[PDB]
């Protein structure tokens, strides 16, 4: 992008989380965590 | 990993200009992305702090997929009228011009009574009184009925790993390099 | 009330009053009294959509009416004095004010984590939300 | 609501402007009520607007490091003598 003053930078992440697997439980990253409260209740019933 | 960065200079091209109207709406030139929890957090029929609020509903289950128990208003179950009356406040939009400016909520009409029936439940429960990953720890603690062994695997190098919780899986490291690189030391 | 009368009669300069049995609370109007707010062209006041059921066009300025107190008729343990509260209507809910009859103070508790226990907000359903609060006559 | 307003006459930048700002608690605030309502965020001046950390939009300051964050009342040090801030 080209804002006023002519300074520009690439539109991408500085750094990212260490795993994307379905077991993931990240406190800081809703976009990389896979566990959820519905799944916790679904797994409770079906594991019983 | 390849989501478009809004940064702060970027927003003016991708969202910070496209104002909607009573007949005009937009689809943005922005690469949205996220995993299963972010999908459900945005578009599941989630509970909230006030009733009738959930604007998104997907589809309904094949079979029962939750435990459930509840406390009922035995008085209100006795007091409610035999016949429920719905009205135009529960109809879908008759044509798409009424769908574009679609009303999210309405007061009951003078002849209708459906809103009285909403409050027959006082309280409900669904599982252990546990919060966050602590609940996945309970899921790992209970024995599988086919062999009497807990999914946590700890009661016996090269030992096996648990299935539900993340404790002792892989390796420890500090989250100080993630996302904003801030607050992690104290909050 | 005696200081206040003193402030109001003050010769010459402004005399001041401390009322030390008071509290404040952030009490917004409910977000579900509006539509179509953007998240996930940010929506501002000039474009915010009202669906306000409670007799107001606007869905941003809170209102309150008919504060009223009352003694609980429910017995309290002997050697303790009768309980009293008050209630008041605000847009989207009733508020409970709670008192300690002992020393006529706001109810507090030891922890500062839990929020001042003198105040409780119970949200209206559709039926109470539908009442036009500008028509309040009496409580 | 009561705030100051610049009733100045003449090059006063805030002329005919009310002097008001969000005072809403930052994201990093240690939780629990006491902390929330005693958070130093917006105490003496503006701090809140729009913030795009990583890709997670917020109007509220994400935190409240050379030292601690300072807020100030929006009347520039130069005009501090000559300015006219009245109550509404």
């Amino acid at each position: 992008v080209t804002p006023s003053g002519g300074s520009s930078k690439p539109t991408t992440y500085p750094a990212l989380p260490n795993s994307i697997s379905p077991t993931s439980d990240w406190i800081n990253a809703l976009t990389f965590t896979n566990k959820n409260n519905p799944q916790r209740n679904q797994l409770l019933l079906r594991s019983l | 990993d390849i989501q478009d960065n809004v940064n702060n200079d970027t927003v003016e091209a991708l969202i910070s200009s496209y104002k909607n109207t009573d007949k005009l709406k937009h689809v943005y030139p922005y690469r949205y992305s996220g995993l299963y929890a972010w999908q459900l957090f945005n578009w599941s029929n989630k509970l909230t702090n006030t009733p009738l609020s959930a604007n998104f509903v997907n589809e309904n289950s094949y079979a029962p997929n939750s435990l459930f128990a509840a406390i009922l208003n035995e008085d209100l179950l006795t007091g409610l009228s035999d016949k429920i009356f719905y009205g135009k406040e529960n109809e879908f939009a008759e044509n798409e011009a009424d769908r574009f400016n679609q009303l999210l909520s309405l007061n009951p009409n003078p002849n209708t009574n459906w809103a009285r029936y909403l409050n027959v439940v006082q309280r409900f429960t669904t599982g252990p009184n546990l919060d966050s990953s602590t609940f996945d720890q309970f899921l790992d603690f209970l024995p599988w009925i086919g062999n009497g062994k807990p999914f946590s695997n700890s009661p016996s190098s090269s030992t096996p790993l648990p299935t539900f919780s993340n404790i002792n899986v892989g390796v420890k490291s500090m989250i100080t390099q993630h996302l904003n690189k801030e607050n992690t030391r104290w909050v | 009330l005696r200081s206040a009368k003193s402030s109001a009669d003050s010769t010459g300069s402004d005399t001041k009053v401390n009322w030390s049995n008071t509290q404040s609370r952030y009490l917004p109007v409910p977000y579900n009294y509006s539509e179509g707010i953007i998240d996930a062209s940010v929506t501002t006041f000039s474009g915010l959509k009202s669906i306000a059921p409670d007799g107001f066009a606007n869905s941003i300025a809170n209102f309150s009416v008919g504060l009223k107190a009352g003694i609980d008729p429910n017995p309290v343990m002997s050697g303790k004095k009768a309980n009293y509260g008050a209630v008041v209507l605000t847009r989207g809910g009733v508020v409970r004010l709670n008192f300690n009859p002992g020393n006529d103070s706001l109810l507090s508790t030891t922890d500062n984590n839990i929020a001042p226990i003198s105040f409780s907000f119970t949200p209206f359903t559709a039926a109470e939300s539908a009442v036009d609060l500008t028509t309040f006559k009496e409580v | 609501g009561s705030v100051g307003y610049d009733s100045s006459s003449s090059s006063s930048s805030t002329k005919d402007q009310a002097l008001a700002w969000s005072t809403t608690t930052s994201l990093d605030s240690k939780t629990g009520y006491k902390d929330l309502v005693t958070n130093d965020t917006g105490l003496n001046g503006p701090i809140n607007g729009s913030f795009s950390i990583q890709d997670t939009f917020s109007f509220v300051v994400p935190y409240s490091t050379t030292g601690p964050i300072k807020t100030a009342y929006p009347v520039k040090k130069d005009q501090k003598s000559t300015v006219k801030i009245n109550s509404l």
